[PDB]
RNA sequence: UGCCUGGCGGCCGUAGCGCGGUGGUCCCACCUGACCCCAUGCCGAACUCAGAAGUGAAACGCCGUAGCGCCGAUGGUAGUGUGGGGUCUCCCCAUGCGAGAGUAGGGAACUGCCAGGCA
RNA sequence: CCUCCUAAAGAGUAACGGAGGAGCACGAAGGUUGGCUAAUCCUGGUCGGACAUCAGGAGGUUAGUGCAAUGGCAUAAGCCA
RNA sequence: ACCCGAUGCAAACUGCGAAUACCGGAGAAUGUUAUCACGGGAGACACACGGCGGGUGCUAACGUCCGUC
């Protein structure tokens, strides 16, 4: 339910990450089946705000990007080991 | 093969009615008896193992095999290649023969017999012996014998469950537990 | 203790005449394809002239080591 | 097992002889039928084949298998292999001992005319 | 050419383990007796000599079963070559190389030759 | 003299660096042909104590491979003839 | 004890596994052959410092030495 904006990724690379990191985002991934997947980008304020909630991983989120709506689910997260900052979230189509 | 016709008349038979099976060698079978003698005790000398192998000669009609130690422990005192056991290992037509003559006249001749251990099963049909004084059968003068040794007949059947093993030891007598 | 000689002294595709020392090993690292015989001392060897070529074969994956004639 | 047993047996000789890349005679028994082909270094390959399943070999045979049997199809390879110019094929026993029809086999396969 | 069965190679678990079903047309397997070709460091145990008398029980060919083994992305990270910076103990920056680990997905094989049976 | 690292995924590479063995032996423990393949647990039993030979299932080389160790061995390089 | 789920670690553990470096084959460009062999003549035969990956120490140390620049 929780519309999610973000911008089409055009480079790939750890340079990237580093840079969104850098700028307070961080690189994430939406696939599942067979279409190709797309790298997106996340803004750490906006996505850690929606996931205060406990709903992150139980309700099918929905992202809006170029006015396409499209749902996806959240398999896993990879968290800093001390750090409370978002590194990097994988997302099924589901 | 003197028993052969009379378990193909009565044993397949028998065991067809009881568990309504398909094909005729569904049955269980005899796969071997394992005449095996472990004295256990013969570090004293090689001359009782000998007689011992001389005795399972005599009982069968062919030379018993030998059987060493098959590792080296300190705890029970037994080393490497140690001749220590020895079994008789028949599989023709002397089998039937011997089982016919055991099942006729060997069960009746023991001492305090208060039935046969049926609760010693391998887990799929193997049921063995543990018994002592083998002086049961006659063959063997008491001027050839010089102690008690003992008997531990293993079969080997072709049984898949220990609910046929039990079928066919009934089948083949065993009066009771 | 002076440090023996080990490794592999000739590579895939490189081209080595007959009784060339293809790799020397204690047991049997790698084994003996086409015209490559086997030591006393688990070495290979090329007995023709050819190029080395390295491969998987056998249910257990074992490396192999062959020689193709040019 | 058998099979296993039987083809771990038979594997290093076959292997041994496929280092050396020369054509082969091998021979498949069972009490039932006799088999024969000859196979190439390749291995995906045959040059000539004969068994007693075919009524052109079981015509003349009062038994599929059997010793008349075996020399028989020895003797029926051996010709087809010397028609084809197989040259002095090597041989087989595929794991079986040599001291019955296999020996049949290649005494027929000799005493044909092959020189192998 | 369609199905079934056996042998010989490639491939070396997407080819595996467990469960169910199915198979006697041919072929394969169970096994009868063995002085005869054979031999047991004892054993017709292995191998070999005389079947359709029966069967597919055990083994084995085929189909399903995603329980399981296994293969396996994209993406992120670790790590590092060259240059620079710092609080140079260690870390960061532009650039190049960047995978095991975990998921998506795949997964009960395929391919070449010969032989026999049912079509 | 030999084995581990040390020693920075070719080879080589030092330090009052730390870890162990050997001065052999075999006329079989070699060659050839054939046959075979373990540790351990569980189930059973009178000596058997929880762990004696024996029957079977799992296991599939953790055994074995004469030397202390390293790397190999199912084709077994291990065992028997 | 056995023992399932593993945690904390291994220079003398690796069912996984790089980046580099070395090896061989093809190619444009470029370098006064910069490559190899033989012969004459040598010099040197106690190196210092710094960067990087390391050994050990007392998670002080120019400690106590290595491979590369």
């Amino acid at each position: 339910m929780f519309t999610i904006n973000a911008e089409v990724r055009k480079e790939q690379g750890k340079g990237a990450s580093r840079r969104l990191r850098a700028a307070n985002k961080f690189p994430a991934i939406i696939y599942g089946g067979k279409e190709a997947p797309l790298a997106i980008e996340l803004d750490h304020d906006k996505v850690m705000n929606m996931q205060a909630k406990a709903e992150f991983y139980s309700e099918v989120l929905t992202i809006v990007v170029d006015g396409k709506e499209i749902k996806v689910k959240a398999q896993d997260v990879q968290r800093h080991p001390y750090k409370p900052k978002l590194q990097h979230i994988d997302f099924v189509r589901a | 093969a003197k028993l052969h016709d009379y378990y193909k008349d009565e044993v397949v038979k028998k065991l067809m009615t009881e568990f309504n099976y398909n094909s005729v060698m569904q049955v269980p079978r005899v796969e071997k008896i394992t005449l095996n003698m472990g004295v256990g005790e013969a570090i004293a000398d090689k001359k009782l193992l000998d007689n011992a192998a001389a005795d399972l000669a005599a009982i069968s009609g062919q030379k018993p095999l030998i059987t060493k130690a098959r590792k080296s422990v300190a705890g029970f005192k037994i080393r490497q290649g140690y001749p220590i056991g020895c079994k008789v290992t028949l599989r023709g037509e002397r089998m039937w023969e011997f089982f016919e003559r055991l099942i006729t006249i060997a069960v009746p001749r023991i001492r305090d017999f208060r039935g046969l251990s049926a609760k010693s099963f391998d887990g799929r049909g193997n049921y063995s012996m543990g018994v002592r004084e083998q002086i049961i059968f006659p063959e063997i003068d008491y001027d050839k014998v010089d102690r008690v040794r003992g008997l531990d007949i293993t079969i080997t059947t072709t049984a898949k469950s220990d609910e046929e093993g039990r079928a066919l030891l009934a089948a083949f007598d065993f009066p009771f537990r | 203790s002076e440090a023996k000689r080990l490794g592999v002294k000739r590579f895939g595709g490189e081209s080595v005449l007959a009784g060339s020392i293809i790799v020397r090993q204690r047991g049997t690292k790698f084994h003996a394809g086409a015209n490559v015989g086997c030591g006393r001392d688990h070495t290979l060897f090329a007995k023709a002239d050819g190029k080395v070529k390295f491969e998987v074969k056998g249910p257990k994956n074992r490396k192999f080591i062959s020689i193709e004639a040019e | 097992d058998k099979k296993s047993a039987r083809i771990r047996r038979a594997t290093r000789a076959r292997r041994k002889l496929q280092e050396l890349g020369a054509t082969r005679l091998v021979v498949h028994r069972t009490p039932r039928h006799i088999y024969a082909q000859v196979i190439a270094p390749n291995g995906s390959e045959v040059l000539v084949a004969a068994s007693t399943v075919e009524k052109a070999i079981a015509e003349q045979l009062k038994y599929t298998g059997n010793k008349d049997a075996a020399a028989a199809v020895g003797k029926a390879v051996a010709e087809r292999a010397l028609e084809k110019g197989i040259k002095d094929v090597s041989f087989d026993r595929s794991g079986f001992q040599y001291h019955g029809r296999v020996q049949a086999l290649a005494d027929a396969a000799r005493e044909a005319g092959l020189q192998f």
